[PDB]
């Protein structure tokens, strides 16, 4: 019964329009459990080839990813890697990952989704995706989308040389093998591996790790990025999670960008939205997206 | 395969009048 194309066909209706899109409820249920088949048939550790698009946080600004999709070329006519944190924050989360969770059952060798921290029920439930679920459809909707957030892979490298997560680096991260070995489905805990894949942050003012002050997970310095990258034999970290005023912005020398695709976050900041191409040869380029003033 | 960047950025507007906060 489910109708990907025509799924897709009402999610893209509303562009040129904050208006809803209301799916039936077996419908998005049916999104949840095809993409959690893909996910987990495909490496928790992603292997992507150039050239892509890349973005990161979405939360929920649906609108905002239609204007992404509009400037960036609709799937397929580019390959995309997201980097997480699809939902909360924002007005039409489900919206949001409804359309994503449909071009990665349409395209699923073109069309990557990562997972980021708010993709983990014990975020989500209080800092509004619950919420939307449970006004618009119920709880069990809810809980369907927490049994297939817990399926996504964590990270990817491109081409060998870009490896991208949702927050950041590890103490713990001395082999990609230690990625590979993480098992599914599986929350993401208070502490460990994959907690600081979605959680750390880089800090121009550590030397090695640090606390980080949101209370979760680590701060990291310029010279961990470099070894790490020398280690392992990478150009260049690619992540998200945190709010930059242009939407991208570069840490240690352009060894790590952050990228940050939703253009006036909350409401509550100016900042624009940015997303990265990356071209055949591995040259990146931003187009940024900025709220009219 | 290394990785490069280009100089220019490419910025759009878009629309600014527009809800973008959720209850929660
Ligand atoms: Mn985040």
């Amino acid at each position: 019964m489910l109708n990907i194309d025509s799924i897709i066909q009402r999610l893209l209706e509303v562009r040129g329009s904050g208006k809803n899109v209301q799916l039936q409820e077996n419908e998005i249920r049916g999104l949840c459990l095809k993409s959690r088949e893909i996910f987990l048939s495909q490496p928790i550790l992603l292997e992507l080839e150039a050239p892509l698009k890349i973005c990161g946080d979405i939360h929920g600004q649906y609108y905002d990813l239609l204007r992404l999709f509009e400037y960036g070329g609709f799937p397929p006519e580019s390959n995309y890697l997201f980097l997480g944190d699809y939902v909360d924050r924002g007005k039409q989360s489900l919206e949001t990952i409804c359309l994503l969770l449909a071009y990665k059952i349409k395209y699923p060798e073109n069309f990557f989704l990562l997972r980021g921290n708010h993709e983990c029920a014990s975020i989500n439930r209080i800092y509004g995706f619950y919420d939307e679920c449970k006004r618009r459809y119920n709880i069990k909707l809810w809980k369907t989308f927490t049994d297939c957030f817990n399926c996504l892979p964590i990270a990817a490298i491109v081409d060998e040389k870009i490896f991208c997560c949702h927050g950041g680096l590890s103490p713990d991260l001395q082999s990609m093998e230690q990625i590979r070995r993480i098992m599914r489905p599986t929350d993401v805990p208070d502490q460990g591996l994959l907690c600081d894949l979605l959680w750390s942050d880089p800090d121009k003012d550590v030397l090695g790790w640090g606390e980080n002050d949101r209370g979760v997970s680590f701060t990291f310095g310029a010279e961990v990025v470099a070894k790490f990258l020398h280690k392992h034999d990478l150009d260049l970290i690619c992540r998200a999670h945190q709010v930059v005023e242009d939407g991208y912005e570069f840490f240690a020398k352009r060894q790590l960008v952050t990228l940050f695709s939703a253009p006036n976050y909350c409401g509550e900041f100016d900042n624009a939205g940015a997303m990265m191409s990356v071209d055949e040869t591995l040259m990146c380029s931003f187009q940024i997206l900025k709220p009219a003033e | 395969k290394k990785v490069t960047f280009l100089e220019e950025v490419t910025e759009y507007y878009i629309s600014g009048d527009e809800d973008r906060k959720g209850p929660w």
